[PDB]
C-alpha cells in the first residue's frame, strides 16, 4: 500500500555522540488520542532481532536508556535498522540503514590472481580481483580488457565488520568462458578510493604461472 | 521465553513444505502473533497473520498481498505448536523465516480486512528455507597463483576458492585454524545457474614463500566431501 | 426409570478447561450411585455443606450443576460460600445459601510437562467483584488509574488473565489441582 524510506544510507558513527536516524512516512499515523505507530528495531549480525523502540515516542525493556524515541505526525527521528507501518496490512520495513563505525581513511591494497592450468581445462576461466582495509562504499570496481568496458559479469560480496581493526574486504570476481578467455591476453581492473588522488592500474598478461 | 523452530530443508518449487514452530516459557494460546520472513538480499518483509482462540470469537487471518490465498497457515493450541503449510513455491520466494511475536495480547477495532497492533516483543530463531530446482552438488577447491604488489613488495595476498558447490553453509579452515591472521569470509552469492562462488584468502608475508606449506580444509556436511589441496605458486 | 447417568466424561476428560471460563453442563431424569468417587487414593476430604456425603444416595432431587477447573495448591479451601480472596471474588464465587459441595483430587501426573505448561490461565485483576455463579470470559484490557489503555501494554496497563505455572518439581502447595463443583436444588 505504501512504501516507508529512510533518508541516511550509511553514515559514520562514534561513541563520543549520538547518532540520528529518520524513517519518512507518506500517510498519517495518529489515529486517535495521539497514539503514533511507528516502531524502531536493532538487529545483530548472525542473530534474531529485538525491540527496542515502539509506538513512536515510548520505549521498551531492554534499553540502553540512550535510544530516546521522539517523533509526531509523519516525522519521526531517533547493525541495521528498521521502522515498522501500523495502520494497513503491508509492514514495511527499512531498506539499508546499516549503521557502520567511523575509520580513519585508509588506502586500499588492489591484488590480482591469474587462473590455474586446472581451471583453463574445465571451459570456464575465473578471475578475481579484490582489495582491502579500506573505507566502505567503492563498489565502481570495474574489470577492463584491452582497453575495453564490460558490464554484466562481474558480482561484487561485501564481508561484515570484525572486532580487530574494523576494516572491510571486498571481492569482486570475474567469470568468462575458455573461448572468450583464449582470444585475449591482456585483463586489468580498475581500483578507486575517495582516499586516493590518482587511480591505480593492476595488469597482467598470459604466458607466465 | 524463546521461541524455537524447524523444518527447513531444500523444496522443490510446488510440493509442500513443512515448517513448525513451538513455544515455551510463557502461554501461547492468549497471544497474537504472525509470521516474518528475511530475504538473504533485502531486509524483513510481511508474509501473513494468524488470530488467537480465546482473544476473540471469531478467527481474524490476514496475508500479504503477494500472497494473498496463496499460504495457508493455521495454530494448535495442543502441545504449543504454530504450523505453516505449504502449496506452491517460486524461485524468487526463498527467504529466512521468524517465528514472529506481539505484545499486544489483545485485539481491539479490527475487521477482517485489517488489524493493527503496536509492536514484537521477542523474535525466534530463524530457518533456512531454500528452493532449488537443481539437485546437490559436490564441491571443487581451486588453487590460485600468488601475486606480490601491495602492501609492500613483502607481503603476498593467495588463497583457495571454492566453485560449484552446494548448499550455501560451507565451511572453511586454514592451516587447521592454526593461521587466524589475515583470514576473511565472505557470504555467498547467487549466480543465474543457481549455484555458489566463493573465495577464501589470507594474507602472508612472501618472505616464507617456499618453506611454509599451505593448506585448506573444506568442510560440507551436506554433501559429505572432505577435500585437501595444497597450493603453489 | 433406570438409566446410566453420564457421570464419567464430567471429571475423567484429556484436557480440563480453565478457571475463568469453566464449563456448565446439564442432566436430568438420570441415577447414579456416589460409590465411584472412592477409587483415587490422593482423593481429598469432601467437606460437604448442607447434605451430609453419607446420606447422597436415598435423596432425591430435580437437576445437577457440574462445572470444573484445574487449579494450584493451597486454593481449595478458598472455595466457600462465606470467603473472600483473590480466586473467589474474581473468578468463582459460591452464594451463601447455596446446597452442594467440590470434590478435588491431585492431578500433578496428569497436568503437568516436563517444560513449562501455561495452558491454564486464571484472572486477577477486575474492577469490580462478581456475582455468585458468573462466568466472566474476556479479553477487554482494564485502566489502573487515569492512563486510557487502548490495548496497549505498558505502565498502569495490566491484563486480566495471567497463566500458571506447573511443574513436577514444584512443592504441594503448588501443585495442580483438578476440582470439580456439584450442586444440588430441590
Ligand atoms: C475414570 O477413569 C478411571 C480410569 O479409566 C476409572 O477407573 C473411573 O471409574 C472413571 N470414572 C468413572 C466415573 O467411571
Amino acid at each position: 500500500d505504501i512504501v516507508l524510506t529512510q533518508s541516511p544510507l550509511s553514515l559514520p558513527v562514534t561513541p563520543g555522540e549520538p547518532a540520528s536516524i529518520s524513517c519518512r512516512s507518506s500517510q498519517s499515523l495518529l489515529r486517535s488520542n495521539g497514539y503514533n505507530y511507528l516502531d524502531w528495531y536493532l538487529q545483530k549480525p548472525g542473530q534474531s532481532p529485538h525491540l527496542l523502540i515502539y509506538l513512536g515516542s515510548n520505549r521498551a525493556s531492554g534499553v540502553p536508556d540512550r535510544f530516546s524515541g521522539s517523533g509526531s505526525g509523519t516525522d519521526f527521528t531517533l547493525g541495521v535498522y528498521y521502522c515498522m507501518q501500523a495502520l494497513q496490512t503491508p509492514y514495511t520495513f527499512g531498506q539499508g540503514t546499516n549503521l557502520e563505525i567511523k575509520r580513519t581513511v585508509a588506502a586500499p591494497s588492489v591484488f590480482i590472481f591469474p587462473p590455474s592450468d586446472e581451471q583453463l581445462k574445465s571451459g570456464t576461466a575465473s578471475v578475481v580481483c579484490l582489495l582491502n582495509n579500506f573505507y566502505p562504499r567503492e563498489a565502481k570496481v570495474q574489470w577492463k580488457v584491452d582497453n575495453a568496458l564490460q558490464s554484466g559479469n562481474s558480482q561484487e560480496s561485501v564481508t561484515e565488520q570484525d572486532s580487530k581493526d574494523s576494516t572491510y574486504s571486498l571481492s569482486s570476481t570475474l567469470t568468462l568462458s575458455k573461448a572468450d578467455y583464449e582470444k585475449h591476453k591482456v585483463y586489468a581492473c580498475e581500483v578507486t578510493h575517495q582516499g586516493l588522488s590518482s587511480p591505480v592500474t593492476k595488469s597482467f598478461n598470459r604466458g607466465e604461472c | 521465553v524463546q521461541l524455537v523452530e524447524s523444518g527447513g530443508g531444500l523444496v522443490k518449487p510446488g510440493g509442500s513444505l513443512r515448517l513448525s514452530c513451538a513455544a515455551s516459557g510463557f502461554s501461547f494460546i492468549t497471544y497474537n502473533m504472525n509470521w516474518v520472513r528475511q530475504a538473504p538480499g533485502k531486509g524483513l518483509e510481511w508474509v501473513s497473520s494468524i488470530s488467537s482462540n480465546i482473544l476473540s470469537s471469531t478467527s481474524y487471518i490476514y496475508y500479504a498481498d503477494s500472497v494473498k490465498g496463496r499460504f495457508t497457515i493455521s495454530r494448535d493450541d495442543a502441545a504449543n505448536s504454530l504450523f505453516l503449510q505449504m502449496n506452491s513455491l517460486r524461485v524468487e520466494d526463498t527467504a529466512q523465516y521468524y517465528c514472529a511475536r506481539t505484545r499486544s495480547r489483545s485485539v481491539r477495532n479490527c475487521t477482517s480486512a485489517t488489524c493493527p497492533v503496536d509492536a514484537f516483543d521477542l523474535w525466534g530463531q530463524g530457518t533456512m528455507v531454500i528452493v532449488s530446482s537443481a539437485s546437490t552438488k559436490g564441491p571443487s577447491v581451486f588453487p590460485l597463483a600468488p601475486s606480490s604488489k601491495s602492501t609492500s613488495g613483502g607481503t603476498a595476498a593467495l588463497g583457495c576458492l571454492v566453485k560449484d558447490y552446494f548448499p550455501e553453509p560451507v565451511t572453511v579452515s586454514w592451516n587447521s585454524g592454526a593461521l587466524t591472521s589475515g583470514v576473511h569470509t565472505f557470504p555467498a552469492v547467487l549466480q543465474s545457474s543457481g549455484l555458489y562462488s566463493l573465495s577464501s584468502v589470507v594474507t602472508v608475508p612472501s618472505s616464507s614463500l617456499g618453506t611454509q606449506t599451505y593448506i585448506c580444509n573444506v568442510n560440507h556436511k551436506p554433501s559429505n566431501t572432505k577435500v585437501d589441496k595444497k597450493v603453489e605458486p | 426409570i433406570t438409566n446410566l447417568c453420564p457421570f464419567d466424561e464430567v471429571f475423567n476428560a484429556t484436557r480440563f478447561a480453565s478457571v475463568y471460563a469453566w464449563n456448565r453442563k446439564r442432566i436430568s431424569n438420570c441415577v447414579a450411585d456416589y460409590s465411584v468417587l472412592y477409587n483415587l487414593a490422593p482423593f481429598f476430604t469432601f467437606k460437604c455443606y448442607g447434605v451430609s456425603p453419607t446420606k447422597l444416595n436415598d435423596l432425591c432431587f430435580t437437576n445437577v450443576y457440574a462445572d470444573s477447573f484445574v487449579i494450584r495448591g493451597d486454593e481449595v479451601r478458598q472455595i466457600a460460600p462465606g470467603q473472600t480472596g483473590n480466586i473467589a471474588d474474581y473468578n468463582y464465587k459460591l452464594p451463601d445459601d447455596f446446597t452442594g459441595c467440590v470434590i478435588a483430587w491431585n492431578s500433578n501426573k496428569l497436568d503437568s510437562k516436563v517444560s513449562g505448561n501455561y495452558n491454564y490461565l486464571y484472572r486477577l485483576f477486575r474492577k469490580s467483584n462478581l456475582k455468585p455463579f458468573e462466568r466472566d470470559i474476556s479479553t477487554e484490557i482494564y485502566q489502573a488509574g487515569n492512563k486510557p489503555c487502548n490495548g496497549v501494554a505498558g505502565f498502569n496497563c495490566y491484563f486480566p488473565l495471567r497463566s500458571y505455572s506447573f511443574r513436577p518439581t514444584y512443592g504441594v502447595g503448588h501443585q495442580p489441582y483438578r476440582v470439580v463443583v456439584l450442586s444440588f436444588e430441590l
